[PDB]
């Protein structure tokens, strides 16, 4: 009836081999085109003749060694031409090769070796150290001059091919989640049939090149290696270091003129998303996973000749294929059978389990009779005594000789190289007391980006994510949670994906290390910005990206992290995880100053009330402003943050005033615009009496009925740069709460600033203990900052007077976006951060001006490592003394390395107050300050008001010379340039001088960007305006 | 469930001309070119038989 069609008609795939091995095709090719390029790898390249000859000599060598059929030889070689020569030679000798990838765990490699028990292990010197070999077999090192010279004393002629096709050609292992890997013994004629089939499929003229990016640990490589060689094509082998980086791989695909390429949907998605240009004319081979219908829609547009491949390892590489979820018709000598539970064929359109039969079938599993007999079963639809392999995949016959994939029988979904069991996810997700039902499904918000979305039905918010993540791996937790009414259905009686709600698709770093890590995460995930509590695997992070991330971490921070530790700690905050946590402290008799505060209080107790450390927040408000709401807002935010209402009397102690006790005032003055500057210049220069007054004043200036200027004048004693964000967020919170006439939405503070002080003191109390962390770091600083120079020697216009006037000036300068990008690229290319690059440029700048070979410069740190200090408004800023050495006249590269070492060394000792170091050693330790800002400036964002916030200058100088550089990011996330300023002492410099310092600094940066290998002593330090006159003088002299 | 994956069921051990062993559900008719090596018994016992008899897994075409 119709059973004849699904058995015989659609399986009319039978070709008798024309008495030609793929090897023999390769040899005939070598004879035909001797000078043709066969294999390219990195710099080196081999011809067909060279490849064939070396393979032959190695073949006769191994043959003399005692290697024959039914014997395995391990290939512990690096990805190179040598591995091609190796496996080819082994195929020539008649034996089988065991491909080893050395990146895999030592336990698994040792398992492969102990299980296979090969005769000998061939290897290179680059790898021979990695092998803790067993005494079961000897190890031949191909690099060894003795061995190498031994190879060349053997014929370079072809070998006889009188071997049986039933003998194994290679063995591939697979982990089928059983717990123990199985050795799939692939016979020769299967491989030959496959390779001949694929050779017939793709024309592959001499001009074609194939880029191999799959490891030899998988059968796919056999296609990527032997297929171009049986044709007249060339083969470009790529190292793992190239495969990990997309910008490198995409560069190779263009620079090597690659014509054809095979890969997994993951890699393809990694390329098409950000590097489409390289896949313009490329011939694409997809396989290994169900191709997303968006990804395919992208490939069929950008690329050409996109062929979808399918097959398990037990049927040798690929069994079915089809040009563009159709897995299409089978290949040569491959019968496909869609059967039911009674092993009977089903009519077209009916879903059944797939059984593959034919010449593709392997011998079975190495020394595993039971598993073989479990899956390699008897075949009733083939020749008498034949065998089927049950895939475990559910397939359905299409209308015309095609197969539609449905899904596996274990109800697992393969995504991003993971075997995800959705059932467990919905199980633990619905196990919640507040969750009744749930369904998880992978949807695509971005083209090719498959993300797990969870749709939930509640019982009769974000904590659910914490509930799911504390019981499941990070690659299983959904990227989006959507609550719905009921799961919709299609007329066919299936869940409608299209009728479901469209997915939403979605902290800050606390120390230098965390920011470096976040930068790395962002660079690897190819997304603009990441946070301290973002998960790596939820954002498309897979195993390969994990590998590259580990590499970049190992090179940027100098620490090797196991991938298991990365899975266990998928977020940066977990990665960095040591200082004791800050618990809440009981009411103390007195509260000691924080060490950051102690310094300021010392300067205040010595000099007196000064506007030096004032922090004036100026906000321009446009629109209708509710005054009472503003006043109540200020009162509220003061009531919340105790440091805003704290006095510091003499006894040195903190005295927190009650909300009603410290009466907060709001001054309201109406002035003309033409005076707004003047008044401000006065208002900012108010001098706080810290002994008896809370260091905060609020002054509203009325320019017009809708135009206002709000001034929040605070002191650095109670507020830092960080605190300016939770502060400005609370003021907006209260204001908008009074206008809407609703209760303010606040997040309760687990600890107060007093707790930070008490914790600080309690920690530093263990300075006596030699085994304490603080004693260790203090020892570190006692060694590194030992022998610091008394004072730097900058080209000052005026000699340093006795009494510091503390009057300061400011010079603003800008650095265009292009140069910004160039600096970033330099940084990333030389294992450093932009921070370190700017540091190097600055130190070189100072040394060039004659500040000496040894220059210590200070830089501030957030000093907020604890999570409880995240929203506290107070003074937490620490300061690291980066001691830089510019001696030896080094290149900017070498200097950058030095600065990198200094910074990385300093980061591991950041948990100690600068004040303590000042107390222990004898501005104290550095006269030059460098502040680097990466975060964007805070804003109020009040309701019904246009806000424009800026931090006004007081006109003072905290140091002799301070350089502040703020990095601005674009709308996309791309570099939009650098905004910098020089804060200089007015009594040591002129405005013109520092104005020249800016220009010289920028020019220096461009200079070292053009050539990073340039010695800093050869940097041009002259300005164009100076060069003109300079050349004019000599123009008048010599003529 | 799969015919072979069923644990609580009756099975068979079929042998090939090439000496290749194969598990088989007792209910389903035996294919041509396959003879019974181990009669109707528990799946575990069958797999034990296979483990105890199918020593050399290369076809008898190679054995000589
Ligand atoms: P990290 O934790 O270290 O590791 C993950 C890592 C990404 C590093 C690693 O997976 C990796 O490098 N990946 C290697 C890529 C790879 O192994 N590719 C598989 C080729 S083997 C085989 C072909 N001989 C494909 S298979 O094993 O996946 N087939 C088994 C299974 O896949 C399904 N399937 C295959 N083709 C399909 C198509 N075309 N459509 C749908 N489904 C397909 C199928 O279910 C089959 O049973």
């Amino acid at each position: 009836e119709e059973r004849h069609q699904v058995l015989k008609k659609w399986n009319e795939t039978a070709h008798p081999h024309p008495e030609e091995n793929f090897l023999q095709l390769f040899e005939k090719q070598a004879e035909r085109i001797p000078e043709a390029i066969a294999v390219i790898c990195e710099d080196q390249a081999l011809s067909y003749t060279e490849l064939n000859q070396q393979a032959n000599r190695l073949a006769h060598f191994l043959m003399e060694y005692g290697v024959g059929p039914e014997q395995y030889v391990a290939l512990a070689l690096p990805r190179s031409a040598e591995m091609v020569i190796a496996m080819l030679a082994v195929l020539k000798t008649g034996a089988a090769y065991l491909p080893l990838d050395l990146d895999y765990p030592d336990e698994r490699i040792a398992f492969m070796l102990e299980d296979t028990k090969p005769v000998c292990i061939v290897t290179s010197s680059s790898v021979q150290s990695k092998l803790s070999h067993f005494p079961s077999c000897s190890t031949i090192i191909l690099d060894h001059p003795e061995t190498e010279q031994a190879i060349k004393h053997y014929p370079d002629t072809n070998v006889p091919k009188t071997q049986s096709p039933l003998h194994p050609a290679y063995v591939i292992y697979t982990s089928g989640s059983t717990g123990k890997p199985k050795g799939v013994v692939v016979p020769f004629h299967s491989l030959n049939n496959f390779l001949l089939a694929m050779r017939e499929k793709f024309a592959l003229k001499e001009h074609d090149r194939l880029l191999a990016v799959t490891t030899i640990a998988f059968d796919i490589s056999a296609l990527e290696i032997f297929l171009p060689l049986i044709s007249g094509a060339s083969l470009v082998v790529a190292k793992k270091e190239t495969i990990q980086d997309p910008q490198a791989l995409a560069a190779v695909i263009s620079d090597k003129e690659i014509t054809i390429m095979q890969a997994t949907p993951t890699l393809w998605h990694m390329l098409v998303t950000h590097h489409p240009d390289c896949i313009a004319g490329l011939r694409v081979l997809v396989g290994g996973e169900a191709l997303s219908s968006g990804l395919a829609s992208a490939l069929h547009r950008l690329a050409c000749e996109v062929t979808n491949l399918y097959g398990p390892t037990e049927t040798t590489i690929w069994s079915t294929m089809s040009p563009l979820p159709s897995i299409g018709r089978p290949i040569w000598n491959t019968q496909v059978y869609v059967l039911d539970e009674q092993l009977q064929p089903v009519p077209p359109g009916v879903v059944g389990e797939l059984y593959i039969a034919g010449s593709g079938l392997a011998r079975g599993y190495l020394r595993r009779p039971d598993l073989t007999a479990e899956r390699f079963v008897a075949n009733p639809y083939g020749p008498p005594g034949s065998r089927m392999y049950r895939t475990g995949d559910l397939v359905r016959w299409r209308m015309d000789g095609s197969l539609d994939y449905i899904g596996r029988v274990d109800h697992q979904i393969k995504l991003r190289g993971f075997r995800i069991e959705i059932g467990e996810i919905e199980a633990v997700l619905s196990q919640c007391d507040l969750v009744e039902r749930a369904l998880v499904v992978a949807r695509e918000d971005q083209p090719g980006d498959q993300r797990l979305v969870a749709y939930v039905i509640p019982c009769e918010l974000a904590e659910l994510r914490r509930y799911v993540s504390e019981r499941l791996p990070d690659y299983m937790v959904p990227s989006a949670f959507m609550v719905l009414n009921e799961f919709p259905l299609t007329p066919n009686g299936k869940i409608d994906r299209k009728a479901l709600p469209a997915p939403d698709f979605t902290r800050k770093p606390r120390n230098p290390q965390e920011e470096i890590l976040c930068e790395l995460f962002a660079e690897v995930l190819e997304i603009p910005v990441v946070g301290i509590d973002d998960h790596f695997f939820e954002l498309g992070g897979h195993s390969l990206l994990a590998a590259r991330l580990i590499s970049r971490i190992r090179d940027v921070l100098g620490v090797e992290i196991t991938i298991g530790k990365l899975f266990a700690s998928p977020t940066v905050a977990s990665l960095v995880k040591r200082k004791p946590p800050v618990k809440a402290y009981a009411c103390k008799e007195d509260i000691p100053l924080s060490f950051a505060q102690r310094r300021l209080w010392f300067l205040y107790h010595l000099e007196g009330p000064s506007p030096t450390y004032n922090i004036p927040v100026v906000v321009h408000l446009t629109g209708e402003l509710h005054y009472q709401a503003l006043q109540q807002a200020l009162y509220d935010v003061i009531e919340r943050h105790e440091p805003l209402r704290t006095i510091f009397p003499e006894h040195s102690r903190q005295v927190i005033l009650e909300p009603h006790q410290a009466r907060p005032e709001l001054m309201i003055k109406e002035i003309s615009e033409s005076e707004l500057s003047d008044e401000l210049n006065a208002a900012v220069r108010y001098r706080f009496d810290l002994a008896a007054e809370p260091a905060i004043r609020a002054q509203l200036f009325v320019l017009g009925p809708n135009r206002h200027v709000l001034l929040l004048l605070m002191h650095h004693m109670i507020v830092d740069g960080w605190s300016l964000t939770p502060l400005t967020r609370d003021i907006a919170a209260a204001y908008n709460a009074h206008c809407r006439n609703q209760k303010v939405e606040w997040a309760p503070l687990p600890v107060k600033y007093a707790d930070y002080a008490l914790w600080q003191q309690e920690i530093l109390g263990d300075e006596t203990n030699p085994d304490s962390l603080i004693a260790k770091q203090l020892d570190y600083w006692k060694k590194t900052l030992a022998g610091l120079p008394e004072e730097l020697e900058l080209p000052t216009d005026y000699p340093r007077p006795a009494e510091s006037s503390y009057e300061g000036g400011i010079v603003d300068f800008c650095m265009d976006a292009e140069l910004h990008k160039r600096l970033l690229d330099l940084a990333r290319e030389n294992k450093a951060s932009l921070f370190m690059v700017l540091q190097a440029g600055f130190a070189a700048f100072l040394t060039r001006l004659g500040a000496g070979t040894d220059i210590p410069i200070g830089s501030p740190i957030a000093g907020r490592n604890d999570d409880s200090l995240e929203h506290l408004v107070g003074l937490f800023i620490n300061t690291l003394v980066l001691r830089m050495d510019t001696s030896g006249n080094p290149s900017f590269r070498e200097l950058l390395g030095r600065v990198r070492e200094v910074n990385l060394s300093a980061y591991e000792n950041q948990d100690i107050p600068f004040e303590r170091l000042v107390e222990i050693l004898n501005h104290p330790l550095f006269q030059v300050m460098f502040v680097f800002q990466n975060t964007p400036e805070p804003k109020l964002e009040l309701q019904g008001l246009e806000s424009r916030l800026e931090i006004r200058s007081v006109g003072t100088a905290k140091f002799d010379l301070t350089l502040e550089l703020r990095e601005r990011r674009g709308e996309d996330g791309s570099p939009d340039g650098l905004i910098g300023l020089f804060e200089y002492s007015r009594d040591l410099f002129d405005h013109t001088t520092v104005e020249a310092f800016a220009k010289r600094l920028c020019q220096l940066l461009r200079e070292v960007v053009m050539n990073p290998d340039l010695p800093i002593g050869q940097i041009d330090m002259l300005l164009p305006e100076e060069r003109k006159k300079l050349l004019a003088a000599a123009e008048n002299l010599y003529f | 469930t799969n015919p072979f994956e069923n644990k609580e069921g009756t099975y068979l051990v079929l042998i090939n001309d090439e000496g290749q062993y194969s598990l088989w559900p007792a209910s389903i008719a035996i294919p041509p070119g396959w003879n019974i090596a181990f009669a109707e018994n528990t799946r575990s016992a069958c797999l034990d038989y296979i483990n105890a008899h199918w020593i050399d897994m290369r076809p008898n075409s190679l054995k000589d």
